[PDB]
């Protein structure tokens, strides 16, 4: 067996059948412009040469045969900082049926980038984007697909949810190529649409301005003979009206 | 030096012809990791990140034909570096954000072989697990915080899991001393998860630690507590002091809601309302309305019966905030 | 098959230790670049995170075959076992590559002996900001990089035709600045360990004040009109008058302290440092103005405003 | 080339289950699903179910859930769809389509008419 | 399921023009969207799978077009064999189907 | 020569001699109720299967050798994330004496665990523990020791 | 740490001699205890205490290639808060109980600038 060339290489096109199990769709970092999502990314492929007939049907092995067969290169096109995690072991599986076909699934932690237009802040809804495809193969080499329907493709798990301030309305994919001087690359696509709960912020900055105007608008009951007063009210709202929008602006890049 | 040589003529032997990539009875029934823990420590539960940080010993117990010997009596504890070359369970923590095994001196690994082929394998590890908590009623909440056991690769058709002594299977959760919680119960549970690719055993350790009040005491609920007292001092100032009352109004509004920010500011972004928000702006109605009865005593004054006011002020705003103290109190307590 | 056989024959008695045509000639490597993203500008920390898709390409003898097929596409296997250029950053603070699901490399091999290496990275680079006038401050920032250890003799760079893919620039996590253009240059440094030839892009950004405006600014213009306000209020309200002064410098004074966290402990004062120190001899000589008059106010209603205006024209325009 | 052969056309009274098959010869058969169309005359495609011949795994319609039962025959590579409690409006044509990847149907059948009288 | 609407129920039209049949999706499909041809007593044939891209085999005449929702098939020059019944076809979900367009002169 | 076996493995308990020099007893930070320092950490003990007779009495070597034969599996019970510090190389000493006897001195940087009762907060003591042990072996298996006076 | 892209930062060259000229391009977090009893009008002096971990002075020597070239960029540093003022080379034998090894101090005497200070700290209590 060569490591070092894809299955069917100069007779076939290697198709990856992909797909997503959402265990944890992690916080979103506005600030950064990305999130963190943990999934179950599983692959699955046919590979003629792992092509075997014995007692049982279908090996369930480790990640040390994972390494010594040849896996697809996916990366994710705006991951940035991801981590595969190792504790205990290599959170890895892999399983080769008796035909040939390999599942080969891990467990990882993308930290994906999701630029964001946040003209209508807090009331703004964004489709953050996963786009994954394979890095140094074109698309006359390896293409992906997702293995069941394209709607049921991307599994969110229920008790999953860990979004503070947002909320994970549904997810979209789809299936495209990019042009590069290098070559055209299949690309798998899944946009997650999140809309934020505005229920932080109407009680840390909205409610704090309109009692602040309100308060404000007090000093018109109080007689205009008390300067003072009414001065140390006018006063005190402007510079807390200062302090609120410096206070508002750093939740936000 | 003999019984040295027979010890790694042994080791030789279990080594010699070992395939890693086959688990323990491969082609048969799945094989029993019994597991047991030793909470060494629990530290850094943070509800800003929903995690919290668990250092423990963490010991797997299995059957191994293949790693069988009968001429020593004696329990081989190898060196951990063995690990490497024996099949280990590929468990991990569904619910883990960042781990590791400890560094110094060596690897933080225990392997011991027994004669019967049973296998201690066992780990120091530090893992941030991730607790999603419901901060509704904080701080006077309970907090049920889990680590999910799970074997990633194999099914409950080539591992089974069960807690190794049962109850007594975790141990040193007692000893355990957090800053602002109290652990007030423990509890193991043993299920089998479906996932798409099949289902796998799970271990379910989950704590209900008890958030400890008397911290929030002194830095939350009596400052501002103290804060709406000095309000109430402005109904003793008579109306013509409209300086003083409306400096003494205004001061307190603006650090109550400053207070509330500060500490808000320190927590996640969560939508709801917690308790601390509940008891913050419950007083921060108290002090707004002791500005707005400065504001009504000075229209009615200038736009006997004004004292009236003042005066009953003076006596009814500490009896309904104690009221509103005991129906908060009696709610969350 | 037919392939491996041929990586089995190009490894075979391959020295991976040394360059292509050591003691021969040097090796022209031909570099190009695809900036997928500038990321953040950490003005603060003198630093900026570019990711990029790094191409470079040289010819190997060894690394020749003839056959049918015209190309070996490789993936990250190959990368360790056939010599790969030093090439590292000279301004680079923290560089890593990318490993997730695999090591985002690719490896090309033609038949004639090109060999197109291509990685994918996140620099952070190290570019020298001088914010002597804030928040316009515009800057070339740089990203170097040169073989470390083979000298010029040994190793030679050069740009391919396609200067640098940029790519498009909506996505891109540059808030503070817009990516104005690119520019590279090929110099021969000399240091203790020989000449190396060194290539550099500079990115040219220029600073967007917008959210500065919003931030500093407008805070501190309302605050001098707060500051102005004192002069309609009547003279007699002494407590008045002294609380609105003492406020509007007081929290002049907090603004100043914020404004500076924004930027890095820097020893010179900037345009936002003047603009500060200025909002501060206005709210100071308001204070000062009700003090002596204490001690003229409709001079002062004309003069605050016009003298802030003035100011303010002759400021923006530099 | 792919040719996807079908049973010839049939006619059986109502209440009389019916079997009809899909013989394919040109790939190989346990790489990808098979698909059931059927079409009565002047109306639109409609989806009955789909099988994958390796695992056997089927899903159905909710329409046709329990109206038809789908089989394989992964040694004679057939796909079978079995029709019971045949009623007036199951008169139609039933096509098997060959579902080359996420995107298309590569391959249709040629075609079972079938008619209830 | 995603209902697929075809807008136009039969069109007639010359021979060597421009005609344009429209395509509707129910919910979002993404570029899963396959145009195919039935003439009178055959089986369906396909022309353009994805959205816009034409599948081998078929007349360069043909042209699929569509991002979300609107799908549209066009043709250049309309020729004796373009005289059938379309159908458009959605992939995203469980397989539908609109009700076919029927092309007459 | 056989590194998963300890000295004396099933006739004797393997004596470990340590001792500690602190270079520099670093920052305590309270909040997270630990404290970092910084130590020569070295340990000794007698290998009958490392004796050897040559020019030299002494054998003075790096980390390689180290990893190459037994070294006791020792860490600290209060240890939350150290460092064994490897740049420029692993900062490890390995010399063995002719008798067989073996010095294992590593430079670490151990952030252990300090629990902390403030009650007289800030004009308050601690004594911080600094607790080590075989992770795997029991006391009948190996032993540790001081190398000197427990004082000294 | 070494830095490690696009490989790990790090040179080798053999000399016909026999001379090994090797290379490593480091980041160092080196501890420098700061007397701040003046601050900011403080002369802090930080080190950099290069030393032979295993080898004693009978296996190993250490010493500055050059007298004072051995070190240089110094001038072009353009360190934001401090002004370099002076750096100096010192050879030693530091003695242990395991015994005597060659040291190696890179110095730099660094001083506080005053201006930022003035304008941030002193400048506002000045006013007040
Ligand atoms: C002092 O100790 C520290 C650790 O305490 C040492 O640092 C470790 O050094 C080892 C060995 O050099 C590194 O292992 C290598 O890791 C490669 C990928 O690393 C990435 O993942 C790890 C997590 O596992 C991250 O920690 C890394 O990030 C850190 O390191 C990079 C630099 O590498 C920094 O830039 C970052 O900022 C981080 O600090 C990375 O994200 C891994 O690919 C590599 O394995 C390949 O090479 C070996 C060589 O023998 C092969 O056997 C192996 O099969 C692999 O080869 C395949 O892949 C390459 C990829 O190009 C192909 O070319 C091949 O053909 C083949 O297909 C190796 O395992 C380790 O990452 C690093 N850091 C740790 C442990 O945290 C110091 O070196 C040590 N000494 C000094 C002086 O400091
Ligand atoms: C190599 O390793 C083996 C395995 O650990 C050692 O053999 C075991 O030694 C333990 C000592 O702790 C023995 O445990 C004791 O067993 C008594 C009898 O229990 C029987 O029934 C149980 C039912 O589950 C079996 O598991 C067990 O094997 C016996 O057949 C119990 O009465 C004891 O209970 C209590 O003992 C003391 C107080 O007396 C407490 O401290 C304990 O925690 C416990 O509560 C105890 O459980 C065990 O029987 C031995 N055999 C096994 C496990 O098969 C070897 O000694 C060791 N060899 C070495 C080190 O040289
Ligand atoms: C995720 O977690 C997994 C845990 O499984 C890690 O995988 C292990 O990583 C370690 C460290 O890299 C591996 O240890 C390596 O073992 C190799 C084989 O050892 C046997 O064979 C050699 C002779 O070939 C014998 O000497 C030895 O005693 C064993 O019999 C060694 O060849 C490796 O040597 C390398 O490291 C040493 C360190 O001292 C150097 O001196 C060498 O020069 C060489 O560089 C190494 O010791 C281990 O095999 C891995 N697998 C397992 C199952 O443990 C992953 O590293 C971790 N991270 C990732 C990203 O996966
Ligand atoms: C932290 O929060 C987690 C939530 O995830 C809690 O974990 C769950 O705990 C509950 C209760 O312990 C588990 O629910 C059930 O527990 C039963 C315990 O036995 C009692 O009930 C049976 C049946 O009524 C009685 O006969 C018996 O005498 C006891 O009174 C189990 O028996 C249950 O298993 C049975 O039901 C399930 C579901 O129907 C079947 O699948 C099983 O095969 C079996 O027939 C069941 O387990 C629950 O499983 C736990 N896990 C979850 C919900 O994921 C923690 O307890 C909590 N910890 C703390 C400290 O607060
Ligand atoms: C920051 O702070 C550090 C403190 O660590 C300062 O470093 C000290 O600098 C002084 C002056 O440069 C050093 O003093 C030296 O003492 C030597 C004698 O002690 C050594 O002697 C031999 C070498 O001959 C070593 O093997 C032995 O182990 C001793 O360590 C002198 O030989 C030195 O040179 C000259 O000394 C006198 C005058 O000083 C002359 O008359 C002699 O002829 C000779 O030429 C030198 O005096 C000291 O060792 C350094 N380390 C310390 C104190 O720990 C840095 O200088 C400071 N930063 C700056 C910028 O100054
Ligand atoms: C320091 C202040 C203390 C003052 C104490 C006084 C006590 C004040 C008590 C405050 C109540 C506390 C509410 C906490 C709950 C969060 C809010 C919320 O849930 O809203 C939800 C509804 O969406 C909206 O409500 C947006 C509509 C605007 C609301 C603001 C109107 C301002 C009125 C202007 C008038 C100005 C006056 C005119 C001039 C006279 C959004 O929540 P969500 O997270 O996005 O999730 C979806 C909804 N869900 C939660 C049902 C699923
Ligand atoms: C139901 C149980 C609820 C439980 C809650 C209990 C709530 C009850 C508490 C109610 C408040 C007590 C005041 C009520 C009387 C006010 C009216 C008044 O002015 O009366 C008199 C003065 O008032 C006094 O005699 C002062 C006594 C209270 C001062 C306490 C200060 C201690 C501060 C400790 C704080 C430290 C904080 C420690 C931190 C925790 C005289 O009034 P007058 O002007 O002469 O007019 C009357 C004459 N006329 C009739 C002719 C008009
Ligand atoms: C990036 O670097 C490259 C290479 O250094 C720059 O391209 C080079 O630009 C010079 C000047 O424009 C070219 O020289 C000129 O070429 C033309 C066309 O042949 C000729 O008519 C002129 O007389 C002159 O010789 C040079 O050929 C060209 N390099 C290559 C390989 O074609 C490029 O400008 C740089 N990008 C920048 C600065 O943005
Ligand atoms: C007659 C009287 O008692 C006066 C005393 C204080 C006055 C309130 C102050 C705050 C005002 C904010 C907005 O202008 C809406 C009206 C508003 C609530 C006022 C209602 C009338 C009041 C109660
Ligand atoms: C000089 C150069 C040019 C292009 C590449 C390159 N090779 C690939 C392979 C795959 C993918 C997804 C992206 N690649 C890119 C970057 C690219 O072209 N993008 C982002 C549009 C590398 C070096
Ligand atoms: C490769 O083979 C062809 C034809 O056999 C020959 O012309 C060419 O020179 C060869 N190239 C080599 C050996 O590099
Ligand atoms: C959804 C909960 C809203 C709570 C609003 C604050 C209630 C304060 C009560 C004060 C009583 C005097
Ligand atoms: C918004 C006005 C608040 C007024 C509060 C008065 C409390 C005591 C009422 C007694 C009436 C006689
Ligand atoms: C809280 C509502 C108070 C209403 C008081 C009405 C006052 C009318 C003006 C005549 C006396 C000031
Ligand atoms: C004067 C009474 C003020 C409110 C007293 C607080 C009651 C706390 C109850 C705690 C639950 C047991
Ligand atoms: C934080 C700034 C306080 C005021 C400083 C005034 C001194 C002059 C600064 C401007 C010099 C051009
Ligand atoms: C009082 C008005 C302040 C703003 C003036 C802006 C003038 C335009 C400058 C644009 C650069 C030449
Ligand atoms: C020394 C501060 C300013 C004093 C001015 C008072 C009026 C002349
Ligand atoms: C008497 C002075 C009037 C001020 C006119 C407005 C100046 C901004
Ligand atoms: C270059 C030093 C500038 C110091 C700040 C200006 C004086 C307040
Ligand atoms: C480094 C020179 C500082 C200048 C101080 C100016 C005081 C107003």
């Amino acid at each position: 067996y060569d490591n070092r060339l894809r299955p069917g290489l100069g007779e076939r096109v290697t198709e990856v059948k992909t797909d997503i199990f959402v265990t944890s769709f992690g916080p979103v970092s506005d600030h950064d412009m990305e999130y963190t999502i943990d999934v179950f990314f599983r692959q699955s492929w046919k590979d003629e040469r792992l092509k075997f007939k014995g007692p049982m049907t279908v090996l369930r092995l480790n990640n040390l045969m994972a390494s010594k067969i040849w896996t697809p290169d996916t990366f994710f096109h705006n991951g940035k900082k991801s981590v595969a995690h190792n504790m205990t072991m290599p959170n890895k599986l892999l399983r080769i049926t008796e035909d040939g076909t390999l599942l080969y699934t891990m467990r990882l932690t993308v930290r994906a980038e999701c630029p964001m237009h946040l003209e209508d802040f807090p009331m703004d809804a964004h489709a953050c984007p996963l786009k994954f495809g394979s890095y140094a193969y074109t698309r006359a080499e390896v293409v992906y697909e997702w293995t069941r329907e394209p709607a049921r493709s991307v599994v969110v798990a229920e008790d999953g949810s860990r979004l503070n301030q947002y909320d994970l309305l549904g997810q979209t994919v789809d299936s495209g190529i990019v042009q590069s001087s290098t070559g055209e690359y299949v690309v798998m696509t899944t946009h997650f649409h999140l809309k934020r709960k505005i229920g932080y912020f109407v009680i840390q900055t909205y409610l704090p301005c309109i009692m602040t105007v309100i308060l404000s608008q007090v000093s018109f009951w109080l007689n205009r003979e008390s300067v003072p007063a009414r001065t140390v009210f006018g006063v005190t709202t402007v510079l807390t009206m200062t302090t609120l929008s410096i206070s508002a602006r750093n939740s936000l890049p | 030096p003999s019984n040295m040589s027979l010890v790694k003529e042994t080791v030789d032997r279990l080594l010699k012809g070992y395939d890693i990539r086959l688990r323990p009875d491969f082609g048969g029934p799945p094989v029993a990791v019994g597991m047991n823990i030793d909470i060494a420590s629990i530290d850094m539960v943070s509800e800003v990140n929903m995690d919290y940080t668990l250092t423990m010993y963490f010991q797997q117990a299995w059957r191994d034909k293949r790693l069988s010997y009968n001429v020593i009596p004696l329990n081989l504890t190898l060196d951990n570096r063995v690990a490497d070359q024996l099949w280990v369970p590929d468990t991990y923590f569904l619910n883990d954000k960042k781990s590791f095994v400890h560094g110094v001196t060596v690897k933080n690994r225990m392997i011991r072989l027994h004669p019967d082929g049973t296998v201690l394998y066992g780990l120091r590890i530090t893992t941030t697990a991730a607790c999603m908590m419901d901060l509704r009623r904080y701080p006077l909440d309970e907090q049920n915080c889990t680590l999910e056991i799970e074997s990633y690769g194999y099914t409950t058709d080539d591992i089974e899991f069960y807690w190794r002594g049962d109850d007594n299977a975790v141990t040193g959760v007692t000893k355990i001393e957090l800053p602002q919680f109290s652990i007030v119960d423990y509890k193991l549970i043993t299920k089998k998860v479906v996932f798409s690719t099949g289902s796998y055993p799970r271990l379910s350790l989950s704590f209900k630690l008890k958030r400890n009040i008397g911290y929030f005491i002194l830095q939350t609920y009596m400052p501002s507590i103290l804060i709406t007292i000095l309000s109430w001092v402005s109904f003793w100032i008579n109306y013509d002091a409209s300086a003083a009352r409306v400096a003494l109004g205004i001061t307190t509004v603006l650090t109550m809601t400053t207070i509330n920010t500060h500490l808000r500011e320190t927590l996640p972004k969560i939508p709801y309302v917690k308790a601390i928000d509940m008891y913050l702006m419950g007083c921060f109605v108290f002090v707004f309305m002791a500005l707005l009865e400065y504001a009504l005593v000075n229209y009615i004054f200038f736009g006997t019966d004004v004292n009236a006011i003042d005066r009953w002020s003076r006596i009814f705003f500490p009896v309904v905030f104690s009221f509103f103290n005991i129906v908060y109190w009696l709610y969350y307590v | 098959g037919d392939v491996t056989v041929i990586l089995n024959n190009l490894l075979e008695g391959y020295d991976n230790k040394l360059r292509p045509d050591i003691g021969v000639k040097p090796t022209l490597i031909h570099t190009d670049m695809y900036v997928n993203s500038i990321g953040p500008v950490n003005a603060i920390n003198m630093e900026y995170t570019i990711d990029i898709f790094f191409a470079q390409t040289w010819y190997d003898r060894r690394l020749k075959f003839n056959s049918t097929i015209k190309v070996l596409r490789l993936n990250s296997n190959m990368v360790g076992k056939i010599w790969i250029p030093d090439t590292f950053f000279r301004n680079s603070k923290k560089a890593d590559a990318h490993w997730i699901t695999t090591p985002n490399r690719m490896l090309r091999i033609w038949n004639d002996g090109r060999v197109l290496y291509t990685l994918r990275l996140t620099i952070d680079a190290e570019c020298q900001l001088q914010l002597h006038n804030f928040p316009m401050d515009e800057h070339s920032c740089p990203l170097e990089f040169s073989s470390y250890g083979y000298p010029r003799e040994e190793i030679v760079y050069q740009w391919k035709r396609s200067s640098v893919e940029v790519g498009d620039t909506r996505s891109w996590r540059l808030y503070q600045f817009s990516f104005v253009g690119l520019r590279n240059t090929t110099e021969v440094v000399k240091t203790t360990s020989g000449d190396y030839v060194v290539m550099s892009v500079y990115f040219d950004l220029s600073r967007r004040m917008g959210y500065f405006t919003i931030q500093t600014y407008i805070p501190c213009t309302l605050i001098v009109v707060l500051s102005w306000v004192s002069f309609w209020i009547n003279k007699d309200a002494v407590p008045a008058r002294t609380s609105l002064g003492i406020t509007t410098v007081l929290t002049m004074t907090t603004l100043s302290t914020i404004a500076r966290k924004s930027l890095p402990k820097v020893s010179y004062v900037t345009a936002m440092d003047l603009f500060v120190s200025v909002c501060f001899i206005f709210v100071f000589s308001a204070l000062v103005e009700y003090g002596t008059l204490h001690y003229m106010d409709s001079y002062a209603r004309i003069f605050f405003p016009t003298a802030f205006c003035l100011f303010n024209l002759v400021y923006w325009v530099s | 080339e792919i040719q996807l052969q079908q049973s010839g056309p049939e006619l059986v009274k109502p209440g009389t289950s019916v079997k009809v098959s899909c013989k394919a010869s040109g790939y190989s058969f346990t790489d990808y699903n098979m698909y059931w169309v059927k079409q009565s005359h002047g109306k639109s495609l409609e989806w009955i179910g789909y099988i994958d011949p390796y695992n056997a795994d089927t899903t159905y319609n909710r329409e046709f859930k329990g109206k038809a039962t789908l089989t394989v025959d992964k040694s004679s590579s057939t796909a079978f769809m079995h029709l019971n409690s045949l009623t007036s409006e199951d008169s139609a044509v039933y096509y098997c389509a060959r579902k080359r990847n996420n995107f298309y149907f590569d391959y249709w059948g040629q075609g079972t008419p079938l008619t209830v009288s | 399921y995603i209902v697929m609407t075809q807008s136009p129920k039969s069109m007639s039209m010359s021979l060597g023009e421009r005609v344009t049949l429209s395509c509707r999706a129910s919910e979002y499909v993404g570029s899963y969207v396959s145009w195919y041809q039935q003439k009178p007593e055959q089986s369906p044939k396909l022309l353009i799978y994805g959205a816009s891209n034409r599948y081998t085999g078929v007349p360069d005449r043909f042209a699929g077009s569509g991002s979300a929702t609107d799908f549209t098939l066009t043709i250049t020059s309309v020729q004796a064999e373009d005289l059938a019944d379309y159908h458009c076809g959605q992939t995203y979900n469980y397989p539908t189907f609109g009700g076919g367009t029927k092309l007459e002169i």
